[PDB]
């Protein structure tokens, strides 16, 4: 790179080919003189916020506008304007054509300073008749108006053979110009003076001529293909104001202008399109003993220099310049910093340097050296600008061989954090409830009540309440009450009676609600009592009348649920009268009021009925009361759970009522209240160790997010210290997505780096000895202006695919497998290891696969070997050193890619892993263990060439059962220790998934399951 | 005064220059030989004589 | 002042607060801004101002 705003290094271009000079003759100019509606020598420039026309740049015929604006009066609005430059330039054209005759006067070039005055003084109405003898030329341009007689000081005056000439009003302002921040800056073209342009012959002349000229402003040269012969232009002292914090002078504003136009044209040279101009910097000539270093007409003549030679600006310019984008690059220009280019600007002549790509030194006889001392080390090329996005996109890394230390990087990106922030927080869950039931069978088990599990004892506590309202005010649902009574029902109407054999409950059943609430946003009643009185759940047939019973009913009657009430007898009746109203926050009472809640409803239920009681709190003493009491009272029973909160509340639904038999309960629902309580205590010990709602992050939680942000101006190789951040970031993050954004922000070019964290980064953290380093290529070449967006902690708002669900079940399961202090081995890993967060810190690895690897060789703190060598294979088994092997969703992607069945390739497979020294093992295989349902749209089986043709996917596995794969392993070890480990529907390895930061589902995980029970994990121990 | 680094040069700068010109520029008292002490004695009291 | 030499220091509330009221108010906001980048204590720059 840079000299004070960053210019693009790397390359620089420069436009080639020049259109050969046309002269410019009376039929042209008579064809300027009037507008056609094609072509009109003004083109109109417009504001860019509002489209308005609010400023006219002028062209060739009318370009002697010098007088002021007053002397013309023009209208401010445009179509009025270019209405009246129409009319008065055909009086013009009338009035020309009337002293000239085309017929004989039409191949001869006419004069330029002669049109250009004529049409200014016509507008002006200032004597223009001395001016039409002067307009045919001959013998030169100049000399008729070095040798003229007719006197006329307005537009020029001759001082012996150097003519000296008023050029104005390259711009024209309008009314509606207001200098607002998107309006086209002007560059003080629009007054009535800004300069003087000294014309002559010969350049000696010239600056014999400016030895008793002053030299205040500076002059400027042009020396390329000047407008009407050769030339120096001296600005004079007006100022430009349409640029707020800074005023600039005239010729500071002519060589800012042709400045940025030869910036626009070096990255626009295709090497075969034609300028008009090889270069239209001026380079300053005389006044450089009156403005000196640090000041902005000498910086500016740098940028002229380096725009001659040919660079490029490190951001793109837009294609209509706004007052924001000025203010912003002179703003840029003058800071501090030193001149990093060898380019120094000269006095004597413009320099071009040896290998600079710019060929005017060919098309120009006298100005140009090309100084074979000073080189420039950069290539040759064009720009390439990328597309900006305005969203956030994926970034992913590539590591390299060198090292540091880690605490290094946890300095710089304790530098680099902008962390404490507040981020959005997003939805754990979503979707509608799971439901779990179980129901009374006659040939189970009898079973007392002492022997059930109740509720823990560490329930009622501060960390517990902590992570049930963490988890409720993070569930995102519809309505809590109809999602429930939608499964209750549905898994109600299901049941068969043992006495007839149709079913309990039919339609037209004059029901019973308690337990009424008004405010629902909807109805003032539940949301479920008018869908389900239509009949559009259509898994049930409509009731004939429901009333509603509760203390907040709209439509029904308060009542005290608990000791009886006149009412008439319903043969079905829903309760849901809960335990925490009315109980005053103890277990006695709640365990009482239970029991009277549990008395109405038995004598309120009009025999030869059902009826469904919720329980919150299931202890002893319930369990007691409903075993001694309702049981044998009723024919059957279940109890169900739709688990949309985390709670341990049940629901109770017992069919014909008052009939005498003997019921107790069962080793099936044994099993049911482990699973729930177990699954109760699982999920609040997750919910305990997140983050609050609504927190703002400081670093010290195991889970959360966290960006940096450092700068990078333009095309610029990185520093040690940005690349050592940015490397511990991704030894912080460890392999989760990882999103960039590049913007700029408050005049700087920044990048920010947006990511999670989570335990098994911190175990990752935890593996390796020395930090490893990106290679910073893939953000070195981003040029876009990639929008950011505010951070969230959740991103996934679709969920978790059954696929990902399916990988951190087997996750879980290998993460539970591995203890402490093991060495291991896996088969196919991929890319990248994600074993390494799974099994702990001390214990060694050694992963094989054929593809590549992407994680780094070397520090680490304990063993860690890659190699691949298509591990199916033999011969290589031998030197691998291993207790435990681990081939995760592999072996049948292995099988088939060598097109062979699946025994067979099991039993290559075994037969090279007998040669290790393992004794445990444990590997995925492709069983049926259920009966086949040939999921649709995830797994649709092939029932005769035996294929899975995985949709998502495209891929087909073969499969075989366990019968021949048992046969498989007991043929290799005859004391081998078969088993096979069952799903877990405790949902135990949420673990994983949640701490990770991923909303997981309610279909997918339901769909995870059931494909997890058509291909699981099993467990080999060759001893024992 | 006894300390510089307590004006600060945004708030009173031809005040912490003056500062400034007093602590670098007032001028060094130095000493010089006179009489003769070895047959004259000297009656300078706390200055060597 | 430049954003990139001062992009992580700590700014000033009051000073904050009142450059803001006095630039709406047009009230000679200038010898505020070498106040605003605050050091030592945030009090302690008001105090000893
Ligand atoms: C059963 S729960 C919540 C029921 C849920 N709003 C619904 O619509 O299914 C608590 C509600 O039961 C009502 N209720 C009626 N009688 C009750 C009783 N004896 N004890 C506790 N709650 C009772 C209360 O008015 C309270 O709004
Ligand atoms: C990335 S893995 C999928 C399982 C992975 N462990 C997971 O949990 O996602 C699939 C890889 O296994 C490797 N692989 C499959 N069969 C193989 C064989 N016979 N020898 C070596 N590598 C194999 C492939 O190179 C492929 O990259």
């Amino acid at each position: 790179a840079n000299v004070w705003g960053v210019r693009l290094a790397d390359s620089l271009s420069s436009p080639t080919i020049e259109t050969r000079t046309r002269h410019y003759t009376l039929h042209d100019f008579y064809s300027d003189l009037d507008a056609s509606v094609g072509k009109e020598p003004w083109r109109p420039l417009r504001n860019q916020r509002t489209n308005e026309i609010v400023a006219v740049q002028l062209f060739r015929p009318l370009q002697g506008l010098v007088f002021d604006t007053q002397l013309y009066g023009f209208p401010g609005t445009f179509s009025q304007w270019e209405q009246f430059m129409k009319e008065k330039l055909r009086v013009l054209k009338y009035e020309v054509l009337r002293i000239y005759p085309i017929s004989t006067y039409n191949h001869d070039r006419v004069n330029v300073f002669v049109a250009n005055a004529l049409v200014g003084a016509f507008l002006s109405n200032q004597a223009f008749y001395d001016l039409l003898p002067l307009l045919i030329v001959n013998d030169t341009m100049i000399s008729d108006l070095l040798g003229t007689g007719a006197a006329l000081s307005q537009f020029f005056q001759s001082h012996g053979e150097v003519l000296e000439v008023a050029a104005g009003r390259k711009y024209l302002q309008m009314n509606n110009y207001s200098n607002d921040d998107d309006d086209p800056p002007l560059f003080a073209k629009d007054l009535s003076d800004y300069a003087k342009a000294f014309y002559s012959d010969t350049y000696e002349v010239l600056d014999r001529f400016f030895w008793t000229h002053d030299s205040s402003a500076g002059v400027l040269v042009h020396y390329d293909k000047p407008t009407n012969g050769n030339h120096y232009i001296l600005g004079t002292l007006t100022q430009m104001v349409s640029a707020p914090p800074h005023i600039i002078n005239a010729t500071d504003a002519l060589l800012l202008e042709s400045c940025l136009e030869q910036f626009a044209a070096n990255v626009r040279a295709r090497s075969a399109q034609p300028v008009t101009r090889l270069d239209q910097c001026y380079h300053l000539r005389w006044g450089a003993q009156y403005v000196g270093e640090d000041s902005l007409t000498y910086r500016l003549g740098v940028l002229s220099l380096l725009a001659t030679n040919g660079y490029q600006l490190a951001r793109p310019i837009p294609k209509q310049l706004t007052n924001r984008w000025l203010s912003s690059f002179v703003s840029q220009v003058v800071s501090d910093g030193i001149n990093e280019t060898p380019l120094w600007p000269q006095e004597r002549y413009v320099q071009i340097a040896y290998d600079s790509p710019s060929v005017v030194d060919g098309a120009t006889q006298y100005g140009y050296v090309r100084r074979n001392q000073l080189r420039l080390g950069m290539r040759i090329s064009a720009l390439q600008s990328l597309s900006d996005t305005p969203a956030p996109v994926q970034w992913l890394p590539q590591y390299t061989i060198d090292q540091v230390a880690v605490d290094e990087g946890d300095a710089m990106v304790s530098q680099l954090t902008q962390l404490p922030l507040r981020p959005d927080y997003g939805s754990i869950w979503i979707g509608e409830a799971l439901s779990y039931y179980v129901d009374y069978n006659r040939s189970h088990r009898v079973v007392l009540s002492s022997e059930l599990p109740q509720l823990p004892d560490t329930y009622f506590d501060g960390d517990e309440q902590y992570g049930r309202s963490l988890f409720s005010l993070a569930r995102k649902v519809g309505d809590r009450s109809l999602v429930k009574d939608t499964a209750v029902l549905k898994h109600a109407y299901q049941a068969i009676d043992p006495n007839t054999g149709k079913e309990y409950l039919r339609a037209g059943q004059s029901v019973a609600y308690f337990g009424a609430s008004a405010g629902h946003s909807g109805a003032d009643q539940p949301l479920v009592i008018e869908p389900w009185m239509q009949g559009k759940i259509s898994g049930v047939p409509p009731p004939s009348s429901v009333r509603q019973f509760g203390y907040d009913v709209a439509k029904g009657a308060i009542v005290d649920l608990a000791r009886p009430f006149p009412s008439g007898d319903y043969q079905f009746v829903y309760s849901d009268v809960d335990q925490v109203v009315d109980g005053h926050d103890d277990l006695s009472i709640s365990s009482g009021l239970v029991e009277s809640l549990l008395d109405s409803c038995v004598h309120a239920t009009a025999p030869g009925g059902s009826f469904v009681m919720k329980i919150n709190f299931p202890t002893r003493t319930v369990w007691h009361y409903i075993e001694q009491k309702i049981l044998p009272n009723v024919t059957s029973y279940m109890l169900i759970k739709p688990f949309v909160t985390n709670n341990v509340e049940v629901f109770f639904v017992a069919f014909g009522v008052h009939q005498q038999s003997a019921l107790t309960w069962t080793s099936g629902v044994y099993f049911f209240l482990v699973d729930h309580f177990y699954r109760y205590e699982t999920l609040s010990a997750i919910s305990r160790q997140l983050p609050s709602f609504g927190y703002v992050d400081d670093g010290s939680s195991v889970t959360g997010i966290e960006i940096i942000s450092i700068e990078n101006p333009g095309f610029s190789n990185m520093t040690q210290a940005a690349r050592v951040g940015i490397s511990g970031l991704c030894a912080n993050v460890g392999n989760a997505r990882k999103s960039i954004a590049i913007y700029e922000s408050h005049g700087a070019r920044v990048l920010t780096i947006t990511s999670r964290r989570s335990p098994a980064s911190a175990r990752r953290k935890a593996r390796l000895r020395y930090l490893p380093l990106i290679d910073p290529r893939s953000l070195e070449v981003q040029a876009r202006t990639i929008l950011p967006s505010n951070p969230v902690l959740f991103d996934n708002i679709n969920g978790a695919s059954p696929h990902v669900c399916l990988t951190m079940m087997y996750n879980f399961e290998v993460s539970s497998a591995v203890y402490d202090g093991d060495v291991v081995l896996d088969l196919g890993t991929g890319p990248e290891a994600k074993i390494l967060e799974l099994i702990p810190s001390t214990s060694p690895v050694t992963c094989v696969d054929i593809r590549p690897t992407a994680q780094p060789n070397g520090c680490w703190n304990v063993r860690t070997t890659f190699l691949e060598l298509d591990y199916l294979s033999d011969g290589w088994i031998t030197g691998v050193r291993g207790d435990i092997v681990t081939c995760m969703l592999s072996l049948g992607a292995a099988a088939a890619g060598k097109s062979m069945t699946f025994d067979a390739a099991f039993q290559q497979l075994v037969r090279v892993l007998t040669r290790s020294t393992a004794n445990v093992l444990l590997i995925q295989v492709n069983c049926p263990t259920d009966v086949i349902r040939t999921i649709k749209g995830y797994l649709e089986i092939d029932q005769t060439n035996k294929r899975y043709k995985f949709p998502k996917f495209g891929r087909d596995e073969p499969y075989s059962d366990m019968d021949s794969l048992e046969r498989i392993c007991r043929a290799a070890w005859p004391n081998c220790s078969i088993t096979w480990v069952p799903l877990s529907y405790d949902l135990r390895w949420t673990k994983l998934a949640l701490l990770e930061s991923t909303t997981l589902s309610s279909a997918s995980v339901r769909i995870a399951e059931l494909m997890y029970k058509y291909m699981p994990i099993m467990r080999i121990d060759i001893h024992g | 005064f006894m300390n510089i680094q307590l004006i600060s040069p945004i708030d009173a700068p031809i005040l912490r220059q003056w500062a400034e010109i007093i602590h670098r520029y007032w001028p060094n008292p130095s000493q010089i030989r006179y009489g003769t002490p070895n047959v004259f004695g000297s009656a300078n009291l706390f200055t060597p004589p």
